[PDB]
RNA sequence: AGGUAGAGCUACUGGAUGGCCGAUGGGCCCCACAGGGUUACUGACGUCAGCCAAACUCCGAAUGCCGGUAAGUCCAAGAGU
RNA sequence: GGUUCCCUCAACCUGGACGGCAAUCAGGUGUUGAGUGUAAGUGCACAAGGGAGCUUGACUGCGAGACGGACAUGUCGAGCAG
RNA sequence: GUUACGGCGGUCCAUAGCGGCAGGGAAACGCCCGGUCCCAUCCCGAACCCGGAAGCUAAGCCUGCCAGCGCCGAUGAUACUACCCAUCCGGGUGGAAAAGUAGGACACCGCCGAACAC
């Protein structure tokens, strides 16, 4: 699971969650790519789902690309307490994602393939997404 | 107390006119300094008490 | 479990006290602040605790000598 | 040059045993001194008792 | 070719004395009243004027580069009293009391000491 | 390459803004600038519907020939605004030029060909930069994976250029990158 | 006069994806020491492309605030001090 | 601490007996990435940073005009005389 | 008045800087010669200071041309936003960036002084 080695601050507010991508809208690394159409945290567990569900369809060939690192914690307090005396310790760590942006990518000789196996790494997401290609 | 407070008095007429602080370990001697009195109405050399 | 936190200090008032275009009285004081974030000009001096007050009457302008943002007092002239 | 700081400075005179003769200015206070080889003398220069010994007892 | 690897004597000369006449300039200012003095000493000769700073126009000048300096038969310490003196009697004549010395970035003493001393006695202040 | 300017209708904007453009793009409309040499922009409007058929076909780097209320110019597509979502057009810079001019331009570079099966192709650079005329601008430029053996770079000084085409960019961007196809155990440790 | 929204990073402090070159190292052979390559190898610095931040900023609004000025309301706001 | 005068770092490259990544020497690039007694912030290369000579203003009587403020507190200050 | 000339200053202090090529020594600005005198080195006449004029524009400085690196930078479009419509989308009036593009740019101005001329 990816994990970023260290940050200067553990404990920071939630990451907002409003307007469109800025960078990173366009795939440049593969050939196809996955587009995000919603707001969410991907967690760095739901990542590690998705691209092994790719690595599991494409078999032996071909390459996947990452583009969005899991690096804002989020924290959770000690279950079963009552509201107040402090902040809760992190526990998962997110990625801030916006509509617009490319979250995967893959190069693959064969386009059939390659489709539906972006499709099996969608359905482990929380949102809503589309498969995008390097041509306009 | 590393840093007492000290009382500084003129030579002439022994007005005591200043109080200050000084290290008692780096200076261990009486504090002589030179200090306007105004009893005398001029700069007179000043002496630790 | 608890909170190590929990600690500030008062709020020292800082800025700008007499904004561009205004007239003020000789020892007024103009600017509050902590480093010289603003140079004194004309007829303006640095205080102790880098404060920015008026040498003379006049009316406050704000420029820049150098990259260096300054504040200086202009002579309004008599009637 | 400070006056009272430096090491009293002697013009000398070198003297070698191949006859070479120098006059240079050094710390000896003697003003002359004696070296048993110079720039003339040395073979890495010019390309060319106990030794003595091996020419004395056995020749 | 040639090319050289480092800087000149005369190029660290050069910034060297305008680094510190920058923090001269930093206290002593000319004025209307109270003009600047503003001396320029090089190996053969050695330049005054006298500067308003509100204005930067120079007010008065004299220089070692004239005739009169030159028919001087002493040293460069007689040529340095003699325009000493000829400053004293220009600002004067336009109309100037009282000066500020702006050193000019040299060190006070040999003949910009006795460029000052001569036009002290002259009759400027300062 | 002689290309045969390809020819639009543009209308001069009576208004500008940000509630002007909106308006203009519910319209089926495109806002336009056309600076250059002439040295005095004009604010046009273009078919949304037919601007998107003059790219589609003749790339993005379409010489046009604008009729500006009743004068004819020659213009080159600059730039483009392009939305990440709804994929429209914008916006379009227009540049004017005039025959026997040389301009930069960004073409694309496509790879065909069929390499040795152990093999996987990466195309590492999209794009690359040339100077050529303003009408003899190349549509695409291609490459060819034909046989190449294990780790190679094509790089963008080997790629073969018309007439009157000169490479812009350094003769050493990496283009083309072919190295051995990974495995499933090279798989699984990339990303984890 | 700011430094938020936004945006940007070979503009600083940190996080961080993929290429290229490659000192350092596991080493193997250079018979032992110095002695060059060798390797699905470990890869600093550098460089090409795409990114991130309340306690990052080369930048940077709209509003709000301070002052001047010309009017408006003016048989009233039933104002301000 | 006061004042007067002078100076420019950190890092990297190259050459040097012990000596090496790093001690002291030398040449070059180096505009602030070093440093500022002590946390952080605002500043400081014009130096507020580095070095030296003299010295006690780390004063006496005062203080126009202001900042901040429930009040009591707190803070800046040109200038006059000894 | 002219000058490939010397100083003192400026400008919301790089549109002025870095780098490259080619040129100048009339007076000045410099390197340069020397340490007897005022003065100096935490050692060193290298630097500060003084007394000079054998040599040279090789460097500093000055002049002309280059857009390689830095620097400035529109118009238009977008992000954002005040107020107002809008029953969970969104829109209207006003303001309007950062980035990128066309381009600009190898500074400009003021006061004294020199040599020549009048
Ligand atoms: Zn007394």
């Amino acid at each position: 699971m990816l994990i970023p080695r260290k940050v200067k601050h553990r404990k920071q507010h939630h990451p907002e969650q409003r307007g469109i991508a800025s960078g990173g809208t366009s795939v440049s690394f593969g050939d196809y790519g996955i587009q995000a159409l919603e707001h969410a945290y991907i967690t760095n567990r739901q990542i590690e789902s998705a691209r092994i569900a790719i690595n599991r369809h494409i078999k032996r060939g071909g390459k996947v690309w990452i583009n969005i690192f899991p690096d804002r914690p989020l924290t959770k307090k000690p279950a079963e307490t009552r509201m107040g005396s402090g902040k809760g310790s992190p526990e998962w760590w997110v990625a801030n994602v916006k509509p617009g942006r490319v979250l995967f990518e893959l190069s693959y000789p064969d386009e059939k393939t390659a489709r539906d196996a972006l499709t099996r790494a969608i359905h482990k997401l929380p949102i809503k997404a589309r498969i995008v290609t390097r041509e306009e | 107390d590393v840093r007492p407070k000290i009382t500084l008095a003129c030579e002439v007429c022994k007005h005591r006119n200043y109080i200050t602080k000084k290290n008692r370990r780096n200076d261990p001697d009486r504090l002589e300094i030179k200090k306007f009195c105004p009893n005398c109405g001029t700069h007179q050399p000043h002496k630790e008490s | 479990s608890s909170s190590r936190n929990g600690r500030d200090s008062a709020a020292q008032r800082l800025g700008v006290k007499r904004f561009g275009g205004q007239v003020v009285k000789a020892g007024e004081i103009l600017v509050r602040q902590r480093g010289t974030h603003f140079h004194p000009g004309v007829n303006v001096g640095r205080g102790g605790d880098d404060t920015l007050f008026a040498l003379a009457p006049g009316a406050v302008e704000f420029g820049a000598k150098r990259g260096r943002k300054t504040v200086n007092i202009v002579p309004v002239a008599r009637p | 040059m400070k006056t009272g700081i430096h090491p009293e400075y002697v013009d000398t005179t070198v003297q070698c045993g191949c006859g070479h003769s120098f006059t240079t200015r050094s710390t000896k206070q003697s003003g002359t001194i004696v070296v048993e080889v110079c720039s003339q003398c040395h073979p890495f220069y010019t390309g060319k008792g106990r030794v003595a010994r091996f020419e004395k007892r056995y020749g | 070719a040639h090319k050289p690897v480092g800087q000149n004597i005369s190029e660290v000369r050069r910034n060297a004395r305008l680094r510190r006449h920058a923090r001269l300039r930093k206290k002593v200012a000319g004025t209307a009243e109270v003009p600047r003095l503003v001396v320029n000493r090089s190996a053969r000769h050695i330049h005054v004027q006298l500067v308003n700073d509100l204005n930067g126009t120079t007010l008065a000048a004299a220089s070692s580069i004239e005739a009169d300096v030159r028919a001087i038969d002493g040293d460069k310490k007689a040529h340095s009293v003699r325009v000493g003196q000829l400053i004293a009697e220009r600002a004067k004549a336009a109309g100037v009391e009282t000066v500020v010395f702006d050193r000019g970035g040299y060190t006070y003493g040999g003949r910009i000491a006795a460029l000052a001393d001569a036009a002290r006695e002259a009759g400027l202040k300062f | 390459t002689a290309n045969i300017p390809n020819k639009l209708t543009a209308n001069v904007r009576t208004r500008t803004g940000k509630g002007a453009s909106r308006q203009a793009r519910r319209d089926g409309k495109v806002p336009a600038v056309l600076y250059g040499h002439g040295t005095d922009p004009q604010h046009l409007e273009l078919n949304a519907r037919d601007f998107a058929a003059v790219l589609r076909s003749h790339g993005t780097n379409a010489i046009l020939t604008l009729d500006i209320e009743g004068t004819e110019q020659l213009a080159l597509t600059k730039a483009l605004d392009v939305h990440p979502i709804r994929r429209n057009i914008q916006h379009a810079d227009l540049l004017v030029v005039q025959r026997g001019e040389k301009v930069t331009v960004e073409v694309t570079v496509l790879v065909e060909g069929d390499a040795t099966p152990g093999t996987l192709v990466t195309q590492d650079a999209n794009t690359i930069e040339i100077e050529a005329e303003a009408l003899s601008i190349p549509e695409q430029l291609t490459v060819s994976v034909e046989g190449v053996e294990a780790g190679t770079q094509i790089t963008a000084g080997q790629i073969s250029l018309p007439e009157g085409v000169n490479l812009i960019s350094d003769p050493e961007l990496l283009v083309v990158n072919v190295v051995e196809a990974p495995s499933a155990e090279a798989l699984e440790e990339e990303g984890a």
